Order: structure tokens, then C-alpha cells, then sequence
């Protein structure tokens, strides 16, 4: 959809999660679109400054997650189209990461990135 | 002999019991409740009064008067408390 | 009707050698009806949380603890308790 | 499995290639000529 | 002690705003002076928190705008 | 009629074909917080907070009405 | 009971402590003055 | 009379300080040196001001403790001129504060930097509250106590409003103050003939207070809105004062 | 109309005692209006109350019930 | 900070006779503070 | 004040 | 000390969500003590439920009896 | 839904000023109403505060604005 490309290159976060990368713009108007109702993401810039990081790299054009050995490979198979990353360094606090498991979210990490 | 003297308090526990029955405040009310309610309502007014005797002896008058129950409610910080968005005639 | 006469024995017994206005009584009866209606109108709120069909003495005792302040509240439930003993008694 | 194909372009220009086939993917996926690429790789 | 707004302006206002919500009514004078004694205490409650906003705002002349703060704050 | 005009203070007036879009940005609480910020094709952004809540209801029709771009 | 009324208990000593402060520098001030009228 | 230069070679100094009124058009960060017989003020580039010890006519330490600014205010009995003006009050004060849009305009601030930034400020606090003192209490060995400073009581404060300006009036021992709110209230007790408590009545929550001076050429100090919780309370310490104080309905 | 009648020296004098120290020309309406909706308000609520009541006057414990709705108890008038 | 400093450290002395200094001074004056004799003599060292 | 109308007792049960 | 664990960018993305555009250094001490007062009111009432139904535990509808009650 | 302060930190200070009668458990579900509660009230004093700011016609709140506040709303 228009809604989740990008807009401008300039000024731009990626989830933790599901890795959508998008604009700054879009993240405080919609938020996070693979999992909204699971973080409150949208209507501030405050939880999306909290929970995603900038710190990320990698650019892929999703298109067909339900047929596709990225997705496979990244376990991004039950998101929706959209362009997402390859490595995001970061972790949510621990008053974020424990109601994730608590309400029946799973949290991984998806930096699949090595290091050193 | 009345409930009242039963009770030993001053407070009409009868009148007390039938507002609340006419207020239909519950289907019911115990026995024990009425009496409870008119013992708090005979604190309440003796400590008013109270206090309002202590002001005017203070200001050496032989009747009680809004002004001294004024000044009672007033210099008690729980009365001031409790009667905060009252409002009295004159 | 009014609760004048009990109002003027509370004070005959508090301060024998006193008056009041007329004045004064009728501010001393609004305060009394204000206070009666404020226990009520709690003791309905409580009863009907709990789902009961009958006002008791811990309903009053609650409705005193949240309406009157704490030093206040915990004198007429002292009050409360030493009446409701007489009567039973 | 799905093949992966490489593609020469202008040097210093990756994500404006991206962003630009995201886009004409987007327009020309309800029409007639859809784009049958899954996805494409700029590292 | 004394009332500060004018008994019969106010027992006229009292009577023009009873006939404007229904016709042939009638008050008690208990009620027209209770009616003037809380109103009273309102207007000068309101004065009083008008005069906290004035103050607030770094004036002594008290403005219509401190008014509708002071109701806006206030909550009607 | 045609456009938005503020006054007094430093005045400002936006045709409404000088507009690109609108946002009902909601503050803080749930109740009067209702900004009513204007964004004009020429790139300079008006900010009117602090309104009712049902000032908001009805300015919100009255835009649905206008047909203006409500982002 | 005094569990729950330590809180006004520690303000009204809170003003104790602040009056007799007050009243201590004050009976200084008033020696120191008069020592110096004395002088 | 003439700034006594310090022929003795100590002399206590206190830095960082900025001085009010502003002897520029905006204010002047510089230090202050206890002398033999007064106080000299030089700004970083060499504004000189004197303020002798006699002539101060009381002094005011207001420590940081809830506040953005740490002042040493100085009552002076007579007007000083600087900055081509003349005044009767002074201040030099060091702050201690921030002021932001919300957060830093960034965000992320983790246990590495709020925390550290929150245990930076209060370091700063300490230290300058030490330092004032250690001033303090080097000017008072200095001048024999024939200059002593007073701590504002806090808990004894009350909101009223002087200027109609809702601050926070502090009772000291001898002179009701207020000196984060510029321009300064300054109400010496010795002078108070008594005090008087207008508009208190039951369906009134603020009162006033009027300050009558023995010199009854000079206008009567009015201050106006205060809650009447603080009423007792300020009767307290007027009685602990030694001052006489009445009511009025109007 | 009668909501004039409310004179400018009563509204100097209510908001002296409450305790205001100069007043603005466009108060005196403003104070006018506020009041007039007030009464409106407090003659509602004891319009309702006489209504349940079948009553042909309004009456002072009417008045007393309407500003106890509102949050203004009044004493003396029960 | 909050200490004292001693005048003599500007001057030669060695410690262990900063007592002895102090008697001289205060003898010099024909008083009866150490210190405040101190500062009087280095000032007046006529005396 | 409590005159004789109003020393009056109450009704019976 | 909890009053103070309650970290301060909290405050500010409460204050920010709305209007506030720029804040003082000592909202954040005001901001605290108000949260405090409201809480031990809240609290109050909610216990004063509690030990009427007897139970040990605070529950959602003892707070919400209490938030009822004080008219939030 | 949203919560901007941390659910641990808000349980301890719950906890701690709940010493009125001490020992008493509380439910999440009630200590999650009480931080509900507590950041809709927050945010509504915020709001006010915001409004005697601009009435003082100054961007910035302080904490006089927001003690005006909380004196004309009666707390
Ligand atoms: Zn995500």
C-alpha cells in the first residue's frame, strides 16, 4: 500500500519486532503495522523513540512473505508486504520485553547480523 | 420503651429508620444499622454544638449563633474539611 | 418536621447553661439532614456493590469511614459501636 | 526455491532504485502487467 | 451582614427567567432568598478564582478572558 | 466562507485553496484537545490548539463538508 | 493509632522545631544587641 | 564612604554569580570579594560595585533547596547607584536548573546518562551549597559577627501575592523575604506597627493581609489571595513575633 | 430585560468582597450572562424536582435539592 | 574550604615552631587570640 | 426554643 | 524511595502528548508530589473497600469504587 | 492502553505508600486500573496547566501554573 512505503529516505527508524522500516512521519501519523494492538506504537513519537532504533541495516523489498526463502529465512512469513531490514541492534527494556510474553508474544532478536 | 432509650442515645433511631425506608436507600435495613446512623448523627451535632458553645464563651454571648458556628467550623481543620462546599444563609 | 428537639437536648447536655438562634437551629438541621443523606446515599453505594439487600452496621461503618475525615470517622464509629452495644445489650 | 539475479547500476544510487521499483511495483500491482519479482537485494 | 445584589432586580430576573422556562409560576420568598444566597456565593467564588487568574497572569485589572479561564479550569 | 481568518493577535488568514491539508491532532487528555493545525502548499504550517470537544465534532463535519485534506 | 498520626504528628513538630528556631535566633539577636548597647 | 582596598591579604571570594538588577542591559557573570568594610562585585570585564557592610541593612541566604537558583540577597538601608541607576536591593545567584521542550529534544536517555545527568545536578547543588557556606561563614569570621546572614524558613512560608504575583513569602527571624521572584519583597518585623486580615470570612477561600509600618508616611504593604489554610498558621508566627494582628470582614 | 437590572455597583461589590482590585468595563456582562445561566440551571433542576413532586409552586426545599444536584449545598433554608 | 589557614605558611618557619611564633607575637603585643595577634604583628612588625 | 408545643411526646406503636 | 524511581522522561512523554510545547526544570518535583497526593487518595478509598468486603486483596473493582467515588 | 510510565517502578511506589495497612496484596488488573487512572489525571492537569500558561502568555509551563491549577479545580 501507499501507506507503508517510505516516504523520504532522510529521517528514518526500524523495529525491533517485525523490522518495518519506515519514515519518521509515518511511524508517529499509523505506527507499526504488524503489530499495533501488542505495543501502543501509534498516536506519539514517545513510544516509537522507546521501542525502535535507528540502529539498523539492510534494505529488502518484501512482496511475498507467504512465498519467499527471505521470509523463510528472517521468520517474517506472518507480516505483511512492506520493506523491511536484515539487522537491527537493540533490546526493549524489561517492563516492555515481559508483557510481550506475558499477553502471548514472543520475543526474538532479529539482529541476525554477527559480531566480530 | 423506645429504641431510642433502648439505645440509650438522643438521636430518633424510629424517624431515622423510617427516612431510610422511605428513601428506599435498600430493600431492607437491619436493626443494628439505624441505631449506628443515629449514634454518628448525635457525635456529629455534639461536637458541633460543642464546638459552637466553646466560641461563644469565647465571644461571651449566652445564645449560640451562625456566627459562632461559623467560627467553630472554621477554626476545626476536619469540620473546614468536611463542610468546605457548604454554603449558610446569611 | 425537623430534628430541633433532639438538636436542643444534644446541647441542653453538652452545654447546659447555653441558647442557640433560630438561625443557628436551622443551619444545625440542614447539617443534620446533609449528613443523613451523604450516609445514606454511601450505605446504597456500598449495598449495592455488595449485591445485599439490607443496609447493616459494617455498611454504616463504611459509609462513616469514607465520608468523614479520619479522626472524626474514628470517633463515631467509636460512637457507633458503644450505641449498637447498649441496644443489644 | 526462488533465484536470485544481480543487475549493474549506477554507483552511489541504491535506494533511490529501491524506492523507485517499490513504487512502480505498487502502481502496476492492479493492473494487467504486474511485476512477478519477489524482491530485490541493494546492500 | 447584608445582601449585596439588589432584592427586587433579583426577584425580577428570578421571575422573568421562571416565566421564560414555563408560565404561571410561583415562588416562595424562602426560595427567591435562597436562590439569591447561593448565587451569590457563586459569583463571588468565581470572583475570587477570576482574581487568581488575574494575579496569575501578572495584572490587576480583572478581564472577561480570567472569567472563562477561571470556568474553563474550573470545569462548567 | 472561504477560507480561515484568526484574529487578533498577530492575525492570520488561509484561503482554503491555499491549504494542502489538515490534521485533528489530539492532545494530551480526551476532552478539549483538539489542535487544528493547517498546513499550506506553500510549506508553513498553522497551529491552533487548544479547542472544545465538541467544537471539534463540529468543526470536523464543517471540513468533511469543505472537502479539505484530512491527513 | 499514633501509627497512623505520626504524619501530622512529624508536621506539627516540623513547626515546633521552625518556631523554636525562630524564637532562638531571635533571643540571640536580642542579646547580641544588647551587648553591643552595653559596650 | 570609600572601599577600604584590602590591605589584608586574605579576603574570602565567592565566583559564578550573577548579579541583579543587571548593571548592562542584560545580566553580568562575575565574582564577589568580602573586603575589610564591604563587598566588591567585578563582572568578567571589570565592572566594579561597592556595597559596604554598614549599610547593609539585612542579609538573605536562599539555598537551592527546591529552587533554580541559589541567592545571597542584601537589603541595603540606603540606594546604591550602578548602571547609571539607583537601587536598594541586590542579588547574586548561581542557577542550577534546565528548561527543554519536554526531554532533551532527542529521546533515548537510558542508565547511562539521566541517571548520571540527575546525579551530575545534584552534585552541583552540594557544591555550591557548600561553597555559599563556606562564604557565608567566612564573612562572619571575618567581620567579627557584626554582619549576619538569615536562612529563610520554609516550612513556615505561605503563597500570597505583594506585587500580584503569585510566589512563595518566607518568614525568616526578622524580616518577612522573598528573592526568586524579581523584584524582591522585603518586610523588616522591627518596623511592622501590626498586621491586619481582611476579607476572612466562611465562603471565602483567600483572604488579605495588610502590613501597617510605625512611619505612617509610607504606604501600607497589601498582599492579596492567600489560601486561608495558611491562616492560623501565619497568626502563629505573627504571635511568636510579637506582633499584633486583627481581623476585618472588609 | 431584567438581567440588566443587576446593578453595576452590586457586581463591584460582590467582587470586591471576593477580592478583586480594579475591574474591566467588560466585566459587568460577562458577570451577567454567568449569572443569568446559573439560574437558569438551578431553575431547571427545581422545575424537574416540582414536576415529580406535583406541586403548583416551587418551594425552598426545591431550591436546596437543585443546588445540592449542582454541588452548592446551602444550609438555612431547610 | 573550611579550614583555617595558617599565615605563617607563606613565610619560612618550619612547623615545629609555629607555636613558639604565636607566643612571640602575642608577648610582642603585651596582651593578656593567637591568631589575631598574628595578623596584628605581621602587619605591625615595629612592635 | 423548646416551648410546650414542642415538649410534646411522640405517637404510640 | 519510589517517588523518585518514577523516571522523570515518563513526566515528560505524560506532558508531551499534548499542548506542552516547552517545560520547566522543576515541573518534574510538582508533577511528583501531585501524582503522590492523587494516589494516596485513590488508595485510601480503595483500601477502605477492601476491608469493608473483607477480602486482603485490592481489586480492579475496588479501584473503580474508588475512582467512582472520589468522581474521576 | 498506552502507558508511558514503567508498570515496575509504579508497582513499587504503590507499594510503598500503601503502608496505610501494610501487607495487602494488589491485583494487576487493579494496579493497571490505578495507572490508568493516574496518567488520564496527569494528562488532564497537564492540559490545565497548558491553559494557564497561555493565559499567562508564556510557552513554558511552570510550577506556578501548575499550582493555579490544582487551586481553582479545588484540590
Ligand atoms: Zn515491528
Amino acid at each position: 500500500a501507499l501507506e507503508t512505503v517510505p516516504k523520504d529516505l532522510r529521517h528514518l527508524r526500524a523495529c525491533l519486532l517485525c523490522s518495518l522500516v519506515k519514515t519518521i512521519d509515518q511511524f508517529e501519523y499509523d505506527g507499526c503495522d504488524n503489530c499495533d494492538a501488542y505495543l501502543q506504537m501509534k498516536g506519539n513519537r514517545e513510544m516509537v523513540y522507546d521501542c525502535t532504533s535507528s540502529s539498523f541495516d539492510g534494505i529488502i523489498a518484501m512482496m511475498s512473505p507467504e512465498d519467499s526463502w527471505v521470509s523463510k529465512w528472517q521468520r517474517v512469513s506472518n507480516f505483511k508486504p512492506g520493506v523491511y531490514a536484515v539487522s537491527v541492534t537493540g533490546r526493549l527494556p524489561q517492563g516492555i520485553v515481559r508483557e510481550l510474553k506475558s499477553r502471548g508474544v514472543a520475543y526474538k532478536s532479529r539482529d541476525t547480523a554477527i559480531k566480530t | 420503651k423506645t429504641r431510642s432509650s433502648r439505645a440509650g442515645l438522643q438521636f430518633p433511631v424510629g424517624r431515622v429508620h423510617r427516612l431510610l425506608r422511605k428513601g428506599n436507600y435498600a430493600e431492607r435495613v437491619g436493626a443494628g444499622a439505624p441505631v449506628y446512623l443515629a449514634a454518628v448523627l448525635e457525635y456529629l451535632t455534639a461536637e458541633i454544638l460543642e464546638l459552637a458553645g466553646n466560641a461563644a464563651r469565647d465571644n461571651k454571648k449566652t445564645r449560640i449563633i451562625p456566627r459562632h458556628l461559623q467560627l467553630a467550623v472554621r477554626n476545626d481543620e476536619e469540620l473546614n474539611k468536611l463542610l468546605g462546599r457548604v454554603t449558610i444563609a446569611q | 418536621e425537623s430534628y430541633a428537639i433532639y438538636v436542643y437536648k444534644v446541647l441542653k447536655q453538652v452545654h447546659p447553661d447555653t441558647g442557640i438562634s433560630s438561625k443557628a437551629m436551622s443551619i444545625m438541621n440542614s447539617f443534620v439532614n446533609d449528613v443523613f443523606e451523604r450516609i445514606a446515599g454511601e450505605a446504597s453505594r456500598l449495598a449495592h456493590y455488595n449485591k445485599r439487600s439490607t443496609i447493616t452496621s459494617r455498611e454504616i461503618q463504611t459509609a462513616v469511614r469514607l465520608l468523614l475525615p479520619g479522626e472524626l470517622a474514628k470517633h463515631a464509629v467509636s460512637e457507633g459501636t458503644k450505641a449498637v452495644t447498649k441496644y443489644t445489650s | 526455491d526462488p533465484n536470485l539475479w544481480t543487475v549493474k547500476c549506477k554507483i552511489g544510487e541504491e535506494r533511490a532504485t529501491a524506492i523507485s521499483l517499490m513504487r512502480k511495483f505498487i502502481a502496476y500491482q492492479f493492473t494487467d502487467t504486474p511485476l512477478q519479482i519477489k524482491s530485490v537485494v541493494a546492500p | 451582614t447584608e445582601l449585596l445584589i439588589r432584592k427586587l432586580p433579583f426577584q425580577r430576573l428570578v421571575r422573568e427567567i421562571a416565566q421564560d422556562f414555563k408560565t404561571d409560576l410561583r415562588f416562595q420568598s424562602s426560595a427567591v432568598m435562597a436562590l439569591q444566597e447561593a448565587s451569590e456565593a457563586y459569583l463571588v467564588a468565581l470572583f475570587e478564582d477570576t482574581n487568581l487568574c488575574a494575579i496569575h497572569a501578572k495584572r490587576v485589572t480583572i478581564m472577561p478572558k480570567d472569567i472563562q479561564l477561571a470556568r474553563r479550569i474550573r470545569g462548567e | 466562507e472561504r477560507g480561515f481568518i484568526y484574529v487578533h493577535k498577530p492575525p492570520v488568514h488561509i484561503r482554503f485553496d491555499e491549504i494542502s491539508f489538515v490534521n485533528f491532532a489530539r492532545g494530551t487528555t480526551t476532552t478539549r484537545s483538539f489542535d487544528f493545525e493547517i498546513e499550506t502548499k506553500q510549506g508553513t504550517q498553522y497551529t491552533f490548539s487548544s479547542i472544545e470537544r465538541e467544537e471539534y465534532g463540529k468543526l470536523f463535519d464543517f471540513v468533511n463538508a469543505k472537502k479539505l485534506n484530512i491527513k | 493509632n499514633k501509627e497512623r498520626r505520626s504524619k501530622r504528628d512529624e508536621k506539627l513538630d516540623k513547626k515546633s522545631q521552625a518556631m523554636e528556631e525562630l524564637k532562638a535566633e531571635r533571643e540571640k539577636r536580642k542579646n547580641r544587641t544588647a551587648e553591643l548597647l552595653a559596650k | 564612604d570609600s572601599l577600604v582596598i584590602n590591605l589584608n591579604r586574605s579576603n574570602p571570594k565567592l565566583k559564578d554569580l550573577y548579579i541583579r538588577p543587571n548593571i548592562a542591559q542584560k545580566r553580568m557573570q562575575g565574582s564577589l570579594e568580602a573586603h575589610v568594610n564591604g563587598f566588591r562585585f567585578t563582572s568578567v570585564r571589570g565592572d566594579k560595585v561597592d556595597i559596604l557592610y554598614n549599610n547593609i541593612k539585612h542579609a538573605l541566604f536562599q539555598p537551592c533547596d527546591g529552587e533554580m537558583i541559589i541567592v545571597l540577597h542584601f537589603h541595603l538601608k540606603n540606594a546604591i547607584m550602578f548602571g547609571k541607576k539607583r537601587h536598594t536591593d541586590v542579588q547574586f545567584y548561581t542557577e542550577v536548573g534546565e528548561i527543554t521542550t519536554d526531554l532533551g529534544k532527542h529521546q533515548h536517555m537510558h542508565d547511562r546518562d539521566d541517571l548520571y545527568a540527575e546525579q551530575m545536578e545534584r552534585e552541583m547543588r552540594h557544591k555550591l551549597k557548600t561553597a555559599f557556606k563556606n562564604f557565608i561563614e567566612k564573612v562572619e569570621a571575618l567581620t567579627k559577627e557584626e554582619l549576619e546572614f538569615e536562612v529563610p524558613f520554609r516550612d513556615l512560608g505561605f503563597n500570597g501575592a505583594p506585587y500580584r504575583s503569585t510566589c512563595l513569602l518566607q518568614p525568616t527571624s526578622s524580616a518577612l523575604v522573598n528573592a526568586t521572584e524579581w523584584p524582591p519583597f522585603v518586610v523588616t518585623l522591627d518596623e511592622v506597627e501590626l498586621i491586619h486580615f481582611e476579607r476572612v470570612q466562611f465562603h471565602l477561600k483567600n483572604f488579605d493581609m495588610v502590613i501597617v509600618y510605625k512611619d505612617y508616611s509610607k504606604k501600607v504593604t497589601m498582599i492579596n489571595a492567600i489560601p486561608v489554610a495558611s491562616l492560623d498558621p501565619i497568626k502563629e508566627w505573627l504571635n511568636s513575633c510579637d506582633l499584633k494582628y486583627t481581623e476585618g470582614v472588609q | 430585560d431584567n438581567i440588566q437590572g443587576i446593578t453595576k455597583p452590586a457586581i463591584r461589590r460582590l467582587a470586591r468582597r471576593g477580592g478583586v482590585k480594579r475591574i474591566s468595563g467588560l466585566i459587568y456582562e460577562e458577570t451577567r450572562g454567568v449569572l443569568k445561566v446559573f439560574l437558569e440551571n438551578v431553575i431547571r433542576d427545581a422545575v424537574t424536582y416540582t414536576e415529580h413532586a406535583k406541586r403548583k409552586t416551587v418551594t425552598a426545599m426545591d431550591v436546596v435539592y437543585a443546588l445540592k444536584r449542582q454541588g452548592r449545598t446551602l444550609y438555612g433554608f431547610g | 574550604t573550611d579550614s583555617y589557614i595558617e599565615v605563617l605558611d607563606g613565610s619560612r618557619v618550619h612547623p615545629e615552631t609555629y607555636e613558639w611564633a604565636r607566643k612571640m607575637a602575642v608577648d610582642a603585643l603585651e596582651y593578656d587570640n593567637p591568631a589575631g595577634a598574628l595578623e596584628e604583628i605581621l602587619e605591625n612588625p615595629e612592635r | 426554643n423548646p416551648s410546650e408545643d414542642d415538649y410534646e411526646e411522640e405517637e404510640e406503636d
